[PDB]
RNA sequence: GGUUUAAUUCGAAGCAACGCGAAGAACCUUACCAGGCCUUGACAUGCUAGGGAACCCGGGUGAAAGCCUGGGGUGCCCCGCGAGGGGAGCCCUAGCACAGGUGCUGCAUGGCCGUCGUCAGCUCGUGCCGUGAGGUGUUGGGUUAAGUCCCGCAACGAGCGCAACCCCCGCCGUUAGUUGCCAGCGGUUCGGCCGGGCACUCUAACGGGACUGCCCGCGAAAGCGGGAGGAAGGAGGGGACGACGUCUGGUCAGCAUGGCCCUUACGGCCUGGGCGACACACGUGCUACAAUGCCCACUACAAAGCGAUGCCACCCGGCAACGGGGAGCUAAUCGCAAAAAGGUGGGCCCAGUUCGGAUUGGGGUCUGCAACCCGACCCCAUGAAGCCGGAAUCGCUAGUAAUCGCGGAUCAGCCAUGCC
């Protein structure tokens, strides 16, 4: 229960990032601060680096995890 | 015309009295000592601040 | 059959110049609809009285603006001449339409 | 507040999301009636001083 | 009764309409 | 907390709007703050004419400024070439169009915006403030007047701890409102902290 | 999908967002109300019954 | 509150802090944290030589700010036939005068507020008393809601308070007829829709109306009890209105403002995070635990408000949120708008239930650059705790409590069950 209309979004500087490197090979890293895009079918391979306010995270980006929103796997908090 | 059933009954009651009494102005003998002659002033008393209604005083903790 | 939506802040000086407005005649010229009374509407502001807490204070204002209609059937040409330069309220507006 | 946060002046906002208030006279921005485009606050004090035309103490 | 959306009471209380509250 | 102020209390009767204009619900926000734009020019540059009031009104797209002040006189100028420049400096603000006026203030030890100008003055240039209030009261007590009442805020003297200094004579019957009690406040910027002065002139009755 | 064989796809629908590196996930793991609400107080319903700590050491009587 | 945290920005403290500042925290707001930057600066008035200077689309890098770079333009005054020299304006670096600071201090302040308390009180002038601080007045006897009035008296008066003057409600009249009607007749596409009139309702300006004025009884008087007439009868009901002071009360984060403090950061801009963190505790609320009830259908009566880059009739698609189309309304005329409890019909039958709607899985809509952190709504499934609550404890004396819905402010949206 979300939403994503006749829309669908992803922030775009990042996208024709990874998708500039499926000309070729993967680049290992990719610093984003942006939390905000939803992961495309394009991105199931680099391992991006989402921001978290204070690190980016090398977060490895299964095929089981495309609909999903990119700050999903980056926490925020630190708790106990 | 306006506001509920129950005022409208009341207020027909008033309306009939007074009909009943410049059609006869007798009547009013066995008419006032009833009552039906005067009006209900009685109307919803308005909102207060700080108040949550009125009179209904917000609930307070510790004294 | 001219239309006119007299309206201000003031109904002081409102019905002393919708009253103004109906010069031209009492009931000899033009037929005069006389001042047509007409809700006004009552726009509310409710301010917390202190700055920084203190809730429970509050302090009402109101800013109410009310509204005339008159209205003159039959409008002869020097019935109109009279609504040129003739006027003393400043804070009383004036809508015509026919 | 800080007059360097008055860039409510910023004309362009980027998104008109970014738009917002502030009183027009103190720079408050949390209860800025849009009618007078002031702060509760102003309001009460150019209400009293008799500077808001047609406005008054309201009590029924 | 006021806190299930899907029926009247409830509907009416969360200002909305819907399946459970027909707009008209 | 207390004490509404005496003017907003009355402002339905016994005393006017300053500004007295209408304008619709998208209008009333701009006509609002250059209204006080005009204010702000004029209280600053007219401060030496003391001015009491300004009274701001409009209509088909004019504005018609009517500054009260205790001496025309510095209005006015080189015959003419000082209410010109003001009527001038007001058509840049004001895109409008504006007509300035000049009201003579016949009493100044009536008008209590004046009075209490006039004590705010002196705290600066460090008169005795237990006299200048007793004295302000006086000069208003003096000039007819019903009755009349002068405040000074805190920190009289230097005194590292603000306090309050009083007088008042004849009525000032702040509860009644068919009074008429001009009442006019005026800032004290010392060296050592900021004073305020409040003045009530009482005067009439229906 | 009634009874049982749903029952368990819903089960394993949650295994699909504790699997992956998911926020709701986490979520799902600790066992806290996954669809953003407050804790600090008002949790009971995904916390269980009150686990009640000592407050405080030198501090009047709450 | 506590604890946690990179940060969980700051304030508020028993009454009188705790649905309080906040009448709208996704970015913004913002004051906090991390990281990328900026410096005469995002804003003000300026002062010396310097290169060029209104300006208009580019490029690289980048999360954005920002940094870097290529390019047509070269105008308006005076001197010169000219190439050119000097210059008003706005753009420009590198320095100075200054900006800026939600950094500190209600333990320097103004302003405004809270509070005792809408309590009936606080004083003053003159006289008199007392060596004096002081007292009398203002104590006493009645009486009032009241230092309200009466009577008394070394006191006679007065001011700030009380009451009255202002507002809203209750009865009536005059002015006023693009809202109102079997009032009265004509027509009906049985809708005040049409002619038509304003009587009535209403709308809203101005007035009348109450005075312990009249009667009976107690009273020295003020007044008390009762009774007529009246819409209303002794303050008819509700507002606004808060004395000298108290709290060294709240607030320098609304605004001022003395002082102290920082000045390639305690200023400034971004992007992201935070203010929403959860083992716990409290306050104020909401929704409940059901039969005087819940569900569905039909049907009846409100008041106050709001509406232009707004309210949206009506039509079509969708289970629906809502999308498409589209009428009217600057609104007593159009719309939000359904009032809801109520009434009539049917169902449920004592059950954790057709009570309760928490939680969770899924599919969607709309707002916004953007809803992971952290939006509201709709739909399907899930259907928690809860059988009326220990010690303790709050509100309310009449259209009151209880209960039922409606509106506004703030606001793209909305965490509103809050507030008015
Ligand atoms: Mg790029
Ligand atoms: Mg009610
Ligand atoms: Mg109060
Ligand atoms: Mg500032
Ligand atoms: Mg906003
Ligand atoms: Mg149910
Ligand atoms: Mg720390
Ligand atoms: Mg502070
Ligand atoms: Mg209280
Ligand atoms: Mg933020
Ligand atoms: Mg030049
Ligand atoms: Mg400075
Ligand atoms: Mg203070
Ligand atoms: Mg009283
Ligand atoms: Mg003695
Ligand atoms: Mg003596
Ligand atoms: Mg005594
Ligand atoms: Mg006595
Ligand atoms: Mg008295
Ligand atoms: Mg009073
Ligand atoms: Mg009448
Ligand atoms: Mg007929
Ligand atoms: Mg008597
Ligand atoms: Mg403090
Ligand atoms: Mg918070
Ligand atoms: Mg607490
Ligand atoms: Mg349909
Ligand atoms: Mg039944
Ligand atoms: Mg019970
Ligand atoms: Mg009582
Ligand atoms: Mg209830
Ligand atoms: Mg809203
Ligand atoms: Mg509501
Ligand atoms: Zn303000």
């Amino acid at each position: 229960p979300r939403s994503l209309k006749k829309g669908v979004f992803v922030d775009d500087h990042l996208l024709e990032k990874v998708l500039e490197l499926n000309a070729k090979g993967e680049k290992r890293l990719i610093k984003t601060w942006s939390r905000r895009s939803t992961i495309v079918p394009e991105m199931v391979g680099h391992t991006i680096a989402v921001y978290n306010g204070k690190q980016h995270v090398p977060v490895y980006i299964t095929e089981n995890m495309v609909g999903h929103k990119l700050g999903e796997f980056a926490p925020t908090r630190t708790y106990r | 015309r306006g506001g509920g059933k129950s005022g409208q009954i009341d207020a027909i009651k008033l309306g009939i009295a007074r009909a009943l009494v410049q059609y006869n102005p007798d009547y009013r003998a066995k008419l006032k000592p009833l009552g039906f002659l005067t009006r209900d002033a009685r109307v919803v008393e308005r909102k207060k601040y700080g108040k949550h209604k009125a009179r209904r005083a917000p609930q307070y903790s510790k004294r | 059959k001219i239309r006119i939506k007299l309206r201000g802040f003031d109904h002081k000086t409102l019905d002393a110049s919708a009253q103004k407005i109906v010069e031209a005649a009492r009931r000899s010229g033009a037929q005069v609809s006389g001042p047509i009374p007409l809700p006004t509407r009552v726009r509310r502001f409710t301010v917390i009285r202190g700055p920084f807490k203190h809730k429970d204070s509050r302090e009402h204002f109101e800013l109410r603006t009310h509204n005339r209609l008159v209205d003159i059937i039959n409008p002869n040409r020097k019935t109109i001449e009279q609504l040129m330069t003739l006027d003393l309220p400043t804070g009383v507006e004036i809508e015509i339409k026919t | 507040a800080r007059k360097a946060l008055i860039e409510k002046a910023k004309r362009t906002p980027k998104f008109k999301v970014r738009a917002y208030t502030r009183c027009v006279r103190c720079g408050r921005a949390r209860s800025v009636y849009r009618f007078f485009g002031l702060c509760r606050i102003c309001l009460r004090e150019l209400a009293h001083k008799g500077q808001l035309p047609g406005v008054r103490k309201a009590s029924w | 009764g006021k806190g299930d959306r899907r029926t009247r009471r409830g509907k009416i209380w969360r200002g909305t309409y819907g399946k459970y509250r027909p707009r008209k | 907390g207390n004490k509404i102020h005496p003017i907003g209390f009355r402002l339905g009767i016994t005393r006017d709007w300053e500004s007295r204009w209408y304008a619709g619900k998208k209008q009333y926000r701009h006509l609002l703050l250059e209204d006080q734009r005009i204010r702000g020019l004029l209280e600053k540059e007219l401060y030496s004419a003391g001015l009491a009031r300004v009274d701001i009104e409009r209509a088909a797209d004019n504005v018609a400024v009517t500054v009260h002040v205790a001496k025309p006189g510095v209005v006015i100028g080189r015959g003419g070439e000082r209410i010109r420049v003001l009527r001038e400096e007001l058509a840049k603000l004001t895109g409008k169009n504006v007509a300035l006026n000049v009201q003579e203030v016949q009493n100044p030890n009536l008008s209590a915006p004046l009075v209490a100008q006039r004590v705010a003055e002196q705290i600066e240039r460090r008169f005795a403030v237990r006299r200048a209030i007793k004295q302000a009261v006086q000069r208003v007590m003096e000039s007819g007047a019903k009755g009349a009442k002068v405040i000074v805020s805190g920190r009289i003297g230097g005194a590292e701890q603000a306090r309050t200094e009083w007088a008042a004579q004849g009525r000032v019957p702040l509860h009644t409102l068919r009074a008429n009690i001009d009442y006019g406040f005026a800032l004290a910027r010392t060296t050592y902290g900021v004073l305020g002065v409040k003045a009530y002139i009482f005067l009439g009755e229906v | 999908k009634l009874e049982g064989e749903l029952r368990a796809e819903v089960a394993a629908n949650i295994k699909r967002l504790m699997d992956i590196g998911c926020y709701r996930g986490l979520r799902h793991r600790r066992g806290l109300p996954v669809r953003g609400q407050r804790t600090r107080t008002n949790a009971r319903t995904r916390k269980g019954p009150r686990k009640t700590v000592a407050g405080k050491k030198k501090a009047p009587r709450k």
